[PDB]
């Protein structure tokens, strides 16, 4: 009953994980079925309860986008620059308007 | 062309199963419904049931038919004559051997019906079912006009690479009908193409497996006292849980199922644009929903003080916006950003007194402390 | 997920003996004092002495190819950067990490 | 007797309009419902659809039938054998032209189909559905006994 | 329901008739669903018989 | 979205005052209609509160 229930390694995994609580009841007296006991869908039940996704909680106005997750926009912090110029594209003053 | 259309049709054959209600107390019909699922964001039903169609008696191409096992026969009819509803009637959109694919509204529970030559047949199933609208909106039907966002339906293809079930060999189906008392005597039809597998529990003879031949059985006071059971073992049914499995061997194998869930695009309503008022470190929104519709707001800064609600019904609320940012976010309008400067009363000269106070509204959080 | 059930193993005037089964969350048990009834009469002739079987397991859902959610672990997270860059009339598209 | 019985509709001419789901999928049909009116307190529904009914292909006045556009040609059907829902099954109480009249009950969306010679069509239009009681008491359907108040209502009189 | 409503087919238009009554039962067992479920106890109950005696 | 959102002068007046910030949105390919966005009548808003 809770998210992750059914649990598979990879996609093409045959072997998986299950708990369940899967219990047999007794079935009825002149009826043919396969009586069971089972935990309601985690999976459906963490969709309910999913809450707002991290794309609109991220603080600093970072957006999120999938398949080649990364992060976007996220305006914090400072980069420092370092520009190794060689001295050939440096103009001289007696070449510029004074 | 190809085995998906040729179908295991051919090897499994549709089979009766037992339904909690057939209209005057259970039964064991055919209609019976074995799962459903309802994944899809835009509200179709993929249903199982007992019986298989698309394809008629002979394995020929029909869609326009469904065939059910009517007891001892098996009899067909039109699709279009089978009607299926939750709260409403629901639209048959499409299907393939055991399974249906139908624009079904919410609902409790889901019941299937269909004409017969005698009284119609219905059987109910419970089962929850309720899709999510598709989008930060919850709306009954898709809009006449809205955005394309992406979404995940069921695919109506009959293609089908993906997911498989195990189907096997049926058990031995019992049917009292073979057998009655010519005289006096237990006499049992094969019948006429299927073998009869006849066993007693009193002495005498126990063991029949009679293929074809009219037999008496003696010892026998009344047909009660005998069992008979139809074998095909002929062709292959569906691992269901109200048919009992054949002891001696479990013949088994994989088998693709149609109408796969696939990735797709939807048509969502958009949240009205709602009304923006200006002012000091606060902007005022009036909201006017034309359905319940997901309200998110955030801060750009270290402290968000995230905050969200449905809202359903016209308000006005207001929101403080600092220089550091505020984002906003109303259903599916593109969010839209907002920050805040210097409005008034400002810093001005003022002399004297007065700008004390102006000051006060520039930079809180002290002033006072300095004063 | 879905609940796979298999065929119940009715025996009639008659024992069963369950045996091990390699299937996720799999439960088998074996009840007795039963008289199944079918669409063309009593399946059983005895009341007592029969044996019904009830199996069943716990299996991915075949929708679940197309729809499910994927847990990561996500550690070290490196920042990729795209400058424009115009130094002396030189105007380029540059992508670099930080 | 009179233009009002002659009606325009010898001069109009049902059409066909797109509607958002068809059974499997949208598709322009002459059954699309162009707008719908709520405002009668007794409950009672003013569907406007895009064909017409009330008057025959000759334009000889006839109650009975209902006239769509199919396709390239237009064929009419009884009228009777129309039927439309929201929650429950609606009874229709009149028509003419464009318009129709009917009791529905109350919900979320009005949905309206007909058989045709083939696979019954049908569609499904949004609009909220939601009528006020008449009185200060909130019932679902008028009780078999009470007091007379005034109201306003849908009046089926084609004046 | 709120309501019960009764029709059938006569030689021409369809009749029905509704009437207010407040229909809501009560489920069986201290477990309120909507219907029945596959599998469950067998609790006590009161049900309307359908012999005719 | 308010009371009073279409005004008239008169009751025969032609000319009216309009406000219902009505927006025109883009249509569905492939599809003939004219779409749009409205605010709910204020009239039935008031008519409720
Ligand atoms: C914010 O709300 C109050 C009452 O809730 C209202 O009086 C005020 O006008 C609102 N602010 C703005 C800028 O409209
Ligand atoms: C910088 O990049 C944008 C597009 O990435 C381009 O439109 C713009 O002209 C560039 N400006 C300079 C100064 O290179």
């Amino acid at each position: 009953g809770a998210f992750g229930d059914i649990q598979s390694r990879t996609v093409s995994s045959s072997d998986l994980y299950a708990n369940t609580n899967l219990v047999l009841q007794r079935p009825k007296a002149g009826a043919i079925h396969v009586p069971y006991t089972q935990a309601p869908s985690g999976f459906e039940q963490w969709k309910k309860d999913k809450a707002p996704s991290l794309k609109f909680t991220a603080p600093f106005g970072c957006e999120i986008y999938t398949n080649p997750i990364r992060a976007e926009n996220c305006a914090v912090g400072s980069i420092p620059l370092a520009f190794d110029i060689p001295d050939a594209l440096f103009t001289r003053v007696s070449e510029t308007p004074t | 062309s190809t085995e998906e259309l040729f179908n295991e049709y051919k090897l499994t054959r549709p089979y009766m199963a037992r339904c909690i209600r057939c209209a005057v107390g259970s039964c064991h019909s055919p209609i019976a419904i074995e799962a459903v699922k309802s994944d899809g964001h835009d509200g179709y039903v993929r249903l199982q049931t007992s019986s298989q169609y698309g394809l008629d008696s002979s394995g020929n191409l029909k869609g326009r038919t469904m065939r059910y096992d009517m007891h001892g026969t098996i009899k067909e009819i039109p699709l279009h004559q089978v009607s299926l509803y939750t709260s409403r009637p629901c639209h048959i959109v499409d299907g393939h051997g055991y399974f249906l694919l139908a624009r079904c509204p919410a609902g409790d529970s889901i019941t299937m019906e269909f004409k017969k030559d005698s009284v119609r047949h219905s059987c109910s199933v419970p089962y929850e079912v309720k899709f999510n609208p598709v989008g930060r909106e919850l709306y009954t039907h898709p809009p006449e006009h809205g955005v394309e966002q992406a979404c995940q339906v069921y695919a109506h293809d009959a293609q089908n690479r993906g997911a498989y079930v195990e189907m096997h060999l049926p058990g031995s189906e019992v049917d009292s009908s073979l057998v009655s008392l010519s005289g006096s005597s237990v006499t049992v039809t094969p019948p006429d193409g299927t073998s009869a597998l006849v066993e007693c529990e009193c002495g005498g003879t126990k063991i029949s497996e009679t293929i074809n031949k009219t037999k008496q059985f003696s010892q026998c006071t009344k047909k009660e006292q005998c069992r008979a059971y139809r074998l095909q073992n002929d062709k292959w049914v569906y691992n269901s849980d109200k048919l009992p499995k054949a002891a001696g061997a479990t013949l088994k194998g994989k088998l693709h199922v149609p109408f796969l869930l696939a990735d797709g695009k939807c048509t969502v309503p958009l949240a009205p644009e709602p009304m923006i008022t200006f002012g000091f470190r606060s902007v005022s929104l009036k909201l006017h929903p034309k359905n319940p519709t997901y309200l998110i707001t955030r801060q750009l800064a270290d402290e968000p003080h995230y905050t969200h609600e449905l809202i359903s019904e016209p308000a006005v609320r207001n929101f403080t916006v600092t220089e550091k940012g505020w984002e906003f976010v109303w259903g599916n309008h593109p969010p839209k950003r907002f920050w805040a400067q210097e409005t008034a009363p400002g810093n001005p000269h003022g002399l004297p007194h007065e700008v004390i106070t102006h000051y006060y509204h520039r930079y809180p959080m002290s002033t006072i402390l300095g004063l | 997920y879905k609940t796979g059930m298999d065929s119940p193993a009715i025996k009639c005037c008659g024992s069963q003996e369950c045996t091990p089964t390699y299937r996720p969350d799999e439960q088998c048990k074996v009840f007795t004092g039963v008289y199944p009834f079918m669409w063309g009469g009593a399946y059983c002739f005895c009341d007592t002495e029969n044996t019904q079987v009830s199996k069943a397991y716990v299996m991915k859902s075949d929708d679940c190819l197309a729809d499910h959610a994927e847990a990561y672990k996500a550690h070290t997270a490196s920042v990729q950067a795209f400058l424009n860059i115009t130094v002396g009339e030189h105007s380029i598209v540059t992508t670099v990490y930080v």
